[PDB]
């Protein structure tokens, strides 16, 4: 539960910098964009579609009452 | 010599709280929304303790000593704004919250879970409670219809309203109590917090892999000290820009109005964090079915425990049923629009029809889908 | 699910309907000594005379 | 032991009957006071209520239009069934006396308050989600799921009534 | 003078521990406070729906409203109405404002006395002795216009006239209105006005001392039993 | 002859349900017999001062 | 099958510090003091609620809003003399559990006393702001005394005391401020009072004879459980009678009028404790050294464990010691009684001697008495 | 009673003592009070433009 014992680990090895000897924004742009991207890419189909259909239903929705509250001219005679 | 850090009482049990926890390495943003929870707590309990340093509960001078704080006190009008959308970003970043404990398996964790269900029915109450405080117009109607919609129980109904009103309808007896009920019960809400954090404690964290973190576990400190602290100064960003830029648009415009118990608003609402259990409620067309459902609607969410039928925990590798989380969120998107919209056509329908897909969807589709992803991934 | 349904849950469950009847009648009997029921105390031979 | 546990349930019984006795005491401090007790009873409402006019007061806590009823509106409601409604109501049932009308703003869906002078029914319109009612209370269209209550009112000689 | 003089400890019907106050008494003692009292004194907290139940019946009390004129607003058109006052209504003031209370009575302010037997030292007694203890000055004192000499007053000079004497007023039940029967009758009242929960508070007295004379010996008794063990434990030391 | 706590346990404390049954319904029938004796005293050591005493001089 | 009661986190917490925790078995009527402070805590607390729940504090309707507790809510007189009465029983039994400590050697205790002594500094700073808020003449008349004497401070006291009145004398800004601190001062008080019994957990109770109590210990419950059930119904009946029977036996008269900024009472005459307070101020003619004294007469209990220079930790077996601290006990009686009188001789006179008993006991002869009972005993 | 000159702690002076005189007054209509009707009313200032040029 502490640090003491969590798990069974054997024949694992790490390496780390100091945090003063590598730097902080390793090429955060040229390689920070497409990591971006493919995340997008990943999570894009199974998140937006959803979210279309609430913009959707919702602009039918408001154009809808909007034609409620139009006047309909049913009164020639 | 000793190890003071860990040999001192109250100096150890904050060392294996929050300094030498052991937790997860690959935790991401949403794992944030817990502290900003309790910094968003800190800050209502501060906030509102001046706001009632300088208020009066009473009919004759709640909207005046509002008008007093925001005008007279020295910069009273920011701290009221502060207090206001703090709630606002309370309710977002319990929101949020409950979303990662819904997509990443967090509610197996029973105990956490449901002191966290009814931490959100007290924060929800406390917000209620606070919101009938300015004693606006709005905020005097919207406490007679929600109370009424507590009158919906058969036999009990009438009575206990007429317990919980102190009279006869919302008058300066309702207003006082619940100005001393909403003092006070933020203070519960930190006592059962501390409960919270304590079985989360017990049980562990978890991960957004949803797998066992044992492996790789680092440090509170300084990872997720620092991690946290970003996460307040974005909180703060987002806070202070509605304060200090648009103070009225998650506000009500009717609520500057002294209430008026003969003028009706001609549109009531309750506020946008309640819009979707008003949706639901007017979806419903029956007083104790209506009550029955906002009450379930959000039961539902200590019911699901009860309801995970899939070998994984997180939705991470579970693509059909984060399809269906997806949609669910959407659908809470539908309530709050609709809860937020008058009762005309389409909008009867469309609540009754975005009620019935997500009572559908919570209960129905998600275990199914769930049964159906481990006999894809052929687990039996 | 069916952990429940066997001959030893079941005649366990029918061992404790005697206790658990009884504790549901000491709850009844508690709630409306606390709420003072008018439906039940004016037909007891005794507590409905105070209330008159 | 049946001594010992016979002295254990005396004191038992003592402390539930001391702590039901403090619990409905500050349950009875929660509910409403001598003043809103004494206020339920209704003054006189006089007559300055003008002809077709709604007057609205304070009734029971709860806001009360006492409306003069007119002829014309008398007979449109005589006019309409009590069979055609939801529920079983007529006007000389629901108002006692014709001439003028007093009901409570309670409707039956969010307890919410009428416009007074408003709807397509020529009585009253609530406007928290919409609904129109005749000038005998009754629901013609809207979400209200029951009919306006009219409150229990003792007439005196004519410029004396008193509700509640 | 800084010296006071202590009011005695009168015998009173209330001084009991389980005694409660005579409800005769603090009617008798309305219409004292109402026929003699009002005319000066505010009352800002006893209402008729307080003296229901208590000295007067339902329908008594609200004639007795009705005796008096209240004023209420806004009107139609907007303005004050006098009207017939009614239960809810409380007890009429004499003057609006405590300037004009200094004005009728030359400097002096007529204190509110629905806390005057809570507010002063002796209470009733003190109340029975400032009434009945007037008095011509010793010579050595001389008092200007507009005051009069009392010993229980602190200063020895009060604003007040006696306000009351033999027959100032005449009592319904036929009781004779000598001024110490007047006294009693008006301090019992105040008394009542001051604390109206007095009966219901020495009846929850007399429960609870009998409630809590059961429950300490059964308690203690409890206590003793599961202590029992503790008290009745011996030791031995065996060493080898 | 069994005595009378003798009784009492054989029958109402050994089961604790029925210590609790018993306990409920004592209090009940303790709470008015209490509430009777304590207001008979009350009444009994201020007899003729209560509006309880002194109300059908004027009820009628 | 497990042992909920060991396994359950909440359950396991409850039974190591209060159901399997080992006490002494031969603690006496003394050592209920602690729960009774804690009972009394939570009785103020929700007596304090009903209060708020039917009080407004603003200058021209705080002492009728009291008036209609009094009067119009159904036992709201029962609540408010409740209140009083049991904040008079509070500082009684704080009293009782000081005089313990004192008595067995409990400062040697260093954390929990030094806690102690900050929930002693909490209670009396709310005890304060409750009595204020009546807003009765009294009340504000004390209230201007006590913050006359912040205002000694010199440099800061007068920009400080004209901070804390919101203006330049007690008015609606110090009463809204007053009633808004002591209405949130008891939860703080509550924590604290959890840290101070964490503090004493982690080292166990004190037995009366100072020794070694683990040779003979016995478990909370259900000994010193239906013990401290006897203590509390003891303390409700005092209390209870109290309410009862003597009102205003503890009370003040001057206190039941409306609060005049022009008139002034010939005493101020606050509650026992702060006519103690109030004497031990008066006995020094300085403002400076009399707030100093007052200040150091509240922290020599905070100074009281550097000052045990004695072999033996309690007073059991020291009868010196026990003369000198009966000393103690009657000079705080004195010094109440003097805060009581006004100011004349020999009321002066006895005022100062008795300042100097005090702090000389304290100070100077207690450590004296004990190196002297060492010295008979052949310990120095 | 009486009247003085109004000093800078005094606030803007009521047309109408009660809100009942002021619809008796002004044909039953009761004009509200302009301290937070940009704030009360939706569009704000362009509200009251838009109704006052309107
Ligand atoms: C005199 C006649 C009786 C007699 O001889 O008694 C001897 C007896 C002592 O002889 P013992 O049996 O050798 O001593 C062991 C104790 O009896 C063992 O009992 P104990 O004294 O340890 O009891 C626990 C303690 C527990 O007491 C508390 O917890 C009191 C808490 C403080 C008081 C409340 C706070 C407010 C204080 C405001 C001042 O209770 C008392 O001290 C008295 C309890 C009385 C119960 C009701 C009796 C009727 O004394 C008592 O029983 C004291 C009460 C009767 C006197
Ligand atoms: C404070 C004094 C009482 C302390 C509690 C006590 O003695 O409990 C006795 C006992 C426990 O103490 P006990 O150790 O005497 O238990 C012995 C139990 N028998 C007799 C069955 C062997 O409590 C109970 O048995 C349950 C009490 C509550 C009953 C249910 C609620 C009734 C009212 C409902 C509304
Ligand atoms: C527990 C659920 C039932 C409670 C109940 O009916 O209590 C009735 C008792 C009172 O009994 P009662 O017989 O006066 O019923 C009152 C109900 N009306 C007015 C509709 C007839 O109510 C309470 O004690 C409050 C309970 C609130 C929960
Ligand atoms: C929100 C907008 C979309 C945010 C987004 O990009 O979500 C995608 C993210 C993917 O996360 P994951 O599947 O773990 O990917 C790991 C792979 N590297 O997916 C997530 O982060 C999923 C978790 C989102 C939680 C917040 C959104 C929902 C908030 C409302 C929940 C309401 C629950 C019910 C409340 C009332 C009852
Ligand atoms: C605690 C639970 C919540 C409060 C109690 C329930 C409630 O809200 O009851 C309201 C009701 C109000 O009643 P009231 O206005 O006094 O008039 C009688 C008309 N029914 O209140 C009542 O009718 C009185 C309810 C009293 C309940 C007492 C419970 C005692 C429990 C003792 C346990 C040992
Ligand atoms: C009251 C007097 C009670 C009494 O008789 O106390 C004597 C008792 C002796 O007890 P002890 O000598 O320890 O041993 C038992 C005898 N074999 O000694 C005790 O019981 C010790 C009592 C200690 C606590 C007394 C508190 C009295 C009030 C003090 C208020 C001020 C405290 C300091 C504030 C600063
Ligand atoms: C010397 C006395 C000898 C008595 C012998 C009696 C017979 C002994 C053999 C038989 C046994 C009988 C019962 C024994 C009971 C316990 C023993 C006992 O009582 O011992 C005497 C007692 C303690 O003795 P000890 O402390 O050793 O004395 C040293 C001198 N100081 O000491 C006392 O009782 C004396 C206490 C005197 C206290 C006087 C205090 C006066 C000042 C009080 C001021 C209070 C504050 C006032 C305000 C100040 C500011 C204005
Ligand atoms: C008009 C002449 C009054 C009549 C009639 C009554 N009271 Fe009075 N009262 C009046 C004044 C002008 C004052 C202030 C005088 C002063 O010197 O301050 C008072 C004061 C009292 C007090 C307060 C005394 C105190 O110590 O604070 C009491 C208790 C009092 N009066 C009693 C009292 C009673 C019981 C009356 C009805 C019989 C009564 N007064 C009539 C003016 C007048
Ligand atoms: C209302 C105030 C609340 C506060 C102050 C609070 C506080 C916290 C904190 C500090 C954490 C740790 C952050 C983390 O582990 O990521 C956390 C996690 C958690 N909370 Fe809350 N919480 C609140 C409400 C809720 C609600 C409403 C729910 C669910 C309905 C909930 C369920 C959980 C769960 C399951 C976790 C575990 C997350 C994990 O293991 O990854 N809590 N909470
Ligand atoms: C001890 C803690 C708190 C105190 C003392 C407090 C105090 C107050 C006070 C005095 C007011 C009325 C002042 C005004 O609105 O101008 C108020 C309003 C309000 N409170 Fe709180 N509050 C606390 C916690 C909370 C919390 C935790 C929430 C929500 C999660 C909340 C939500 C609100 C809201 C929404 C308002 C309405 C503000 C407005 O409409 O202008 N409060 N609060
Ligand atoms: C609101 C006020 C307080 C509460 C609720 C409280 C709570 C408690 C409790 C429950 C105990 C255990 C009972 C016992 O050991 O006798 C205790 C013991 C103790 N208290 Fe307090 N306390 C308060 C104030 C104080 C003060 C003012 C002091 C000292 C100036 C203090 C110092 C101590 C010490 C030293 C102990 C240990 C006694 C021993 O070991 O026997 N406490 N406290
Ligand atoms: C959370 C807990 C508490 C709350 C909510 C609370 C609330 C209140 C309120 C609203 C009042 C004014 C009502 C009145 O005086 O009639 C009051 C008065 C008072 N409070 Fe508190 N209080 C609390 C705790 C305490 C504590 C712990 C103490 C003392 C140790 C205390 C001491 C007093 C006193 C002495 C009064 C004056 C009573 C009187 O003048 O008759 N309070 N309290
Ligand atoms: S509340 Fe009246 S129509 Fe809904």
């Amino acid at each position: 539960r502490e640090f003491g014992n969590l798990a069974r680990i054997r024949h694992v090895i790490s390496y780390s910098l100091s945090p003063f000897e590598q730097r902080a924004f390793p090429s955060y742009f040229s390689k920070g964009i497409p990591n971006v991207l493919r995340r997008t890419r990943e999570r894009i189909l199974r998140v937006a579609p959803p979210f279309v259909v609430v913009y959707l239903i919702y602009t039918w929705g408001n154009q809808e009452f909007e034609q409620s509250k139009r006047k309909n001219p049913a009164m020639y005679e | 010599m000793t190890n003071m850090r860990k040999t001192h009482p109250l100096f150890k049990i904050i060392n294996h709280s929050f300094i030498d926890l052991p937790a997860p390495s690959n935790i991401s943003s949403w794992w944030n929304f817990g502290s900003l929870l309790g910094v968003c707590l800190m800050v209502q309990i501060i906030t509102g303790l001046f706001l009632a340093m300088h208020y009066t509960s009473d009919t004759m001078t709640a909207f005046s000593s509002v008008t007093h704080i925001c005008r007279d006190v020295n910069y009273g009008w920011l701290i009221r704004y502060m207090h206001a959308n703090g709630a606002s970003m309370f309710f977002i970043c319990l929101f949020l919250h409950v979303g990662r404990g819904l997509y990443y398996g967090s509610y197996t964790f029973m105990e956490t879970w449901n002191i966290g269900v009814l931490l959100l029915f007290a924060v929800m109450a406390t917000a209620f409670m606070g919101y009938v405080l300015p004693w606006g117009q709005m905020s005097f109607w919207g406490a007679t219809v929600i109370t009424n919609l507590l009158s919906a129980i058969p036999y009990i109904g009438t009575t206990l309203v007429e317990w919980i009103w102190g009279g006869f309808s919302v008058d300066k007896a309702t207003l006082t109590r619940f100005f001393a009920f909403h003092f006070i019960l933020p203070f519960i809400i930190a006592a059962l917090a501390i409960v919270h954090l304590l079985f989360l404690h017990e049980t562990g964290s978890n991960n957004p892999t949803g797998l066992n973190s044992d492996a790789d576990k680092i440090p509170f400190h300084p990872y997720y000290t620092i991690k946290d602290i970003l996460g307040i100064l974005i909180m703060f960003l987002i806070l202070m820009t509605l304060v200090l830029f648009f103070p009225d648009m998650l506000g009500d415009p009717d609520n500057y109005m002294p209430a008026n118990p003969l003028n009706t608003p001609p549109h009531i609402k309750p506020e946008w964090y309640f819009l979707f259990a008003y949706a639901i409620l007017r979806s419903i067309p029956n007083k104790l079915g209506g009550v029955l459902a906002l009450i379930l609607s959000i039961l539902i969410l200590a019911l699901m425990p009860f309801l995970h039928t899939s070998k994984q925990r997180s939705l991470m590798f579970r693509p059909i049923t984060q399809i269906l989380y997806w949609i669910l969120v959407a659908n809470l998107l539908i309530l709050t629009w609709i809860g937020g919209q008058p009762v005309e056509h389409p909008f009867i329908i469309i609540g009754q029809l975005a009620s019935i897909s997500y009572f559908s969807i919570i209960l129905i589709l998600m275990p199914i889908s769930g049964i159906i992803e481990d006999k894809m991934l052929k687990l039996y | 699910l069916s952990r429940f349904l066997g001959p030893r849950y079941r005649e366990l469950a029918r061992n404790w309907i005697p206790t658990a009847g009884m504790w549901g009648t000491v709850g009844a009997v508690g709630l409306v000594w606390a709420t003072d029921w008018r439906l039940i105390l004016d037909w007891v031979p005794y507590i409905n005379g105070k209330f008159k | 032991k049946g001594f010992s546990y016979l002295v254990t349930a005396t004191t038992t019984v003592g402390v539930a009957y001391a702590a039901k006795n403090v619990v409905s005491q500050f349950v009875s401090s929660m509910s409403a006071s001598a003043d809103v007790l004494a206020m339920s009873k209704i003054e006189i409402k006089l007559s300055d209520i003008p002809e077709g006019k709604n007057m609205a007061f304070k009734w029971r806590g709860k806001p009360l239009f006492v409306r003069h009823r007119t002829k014309k509106e008398i007979d449109q409601e005589a006019a309409v069934e009590v069979s055609q409604l939801r529920d079983p109501q007529h006007d000389l049932d629901r108002v006692k006396k014709p001439e003028w009308v007093i009901l409570i703003g309670v409707c039956t869906h969010l307890g919410c308050v009428p416009i007074a002078n408003a709807g397509d029914f020529g009585g009253y319109y609530c406007p928290c989600h919409g609904s129109h009612y005749d000038a005998s209370g009754r629901i013609r269209k809207g979400p209200a799921p029951l009919n306006l209550e009219v409150p229990a009112y003792e007439f005196t000689s004519d410029d004396v009534v008193v509700v509640g | 003078s800084d010296l006071e003089l202590h009011p005695p400890s009168y015998p009173w019907s209330h001084r009991g521990l389980l005694s409660s106050l005579d409800h005769t008494s603090i009617r008798r003692g309305f219409q004292v406070y109402k026929q003699v009292c009002s005319s000066c004194h505010s009352m800002d907290y006893v209402a008729y729906r307080h003296l229901v139940g208590v000295c007067y019946t339902e329908e008594e009390a609200k004639a007795l409203a009705e005796e008096v004129e209240v004023q209420d607003g806004p009107n139609d058109d907007g303005e004050m109405f006098m009207r017939p006052g009614k239960l809810s209504d409380y007890f009429p003031k004499p003057y609006p404002n405590p300037e004009a209370a200094r004005a009728a009575n030359n400097g002096a302010l007529p204190p509110d006395l629905s806390y005057i037997v809570r507010a002063r030292h002796g209470g009733e007694d003190y109340v029975f002795s400032l009434l009945t203890g007037y008095c011509e000055p010793p010579t050595g004192v001389s008092l200007r216009e507009g005051l009069y000499f009392n010993p229980y007053f602190p200063g020895q000079a009060i604003g007040m006239a006696p306000p009351i004497y033999t027959e100032v007023l005449e009592y319904d039940d036929g009781t004779p209105a000598t001024m110490s029967q007047v006294a009693k009758d008006v301090a019992t009242f105040l008394r009542w006005a001051s604390e109206p929960e007095h009966d219901h508070r020495k009846r929850m007295g007399l429960k609870m001392l009998l409630m809590m004379g059961l429950l300490l010996p059964l308690t203690y008794a409890m206590k003793r039993h599961k202590w029992s063990v503790l008290k009745s434990r011996k030791l031995a030391y065996r060493p080898p | 002859s069994p005595t009378i706590p003798s009784r009492l346990y054989s029958l109402l404390f050994r089961r604790t349900s029925t210590f609790a049954l018993t306990i409920a319904v004592g209090a009940l029938f303790f709470e008015r017999a209490f509430d009777q004796g304590a207001d008979a005293i009350y009444e009994h050591i201020n007899e003729g001062k209560l509006w309880k005493h002194i109300k059908h001089k004027y009820e009628n």
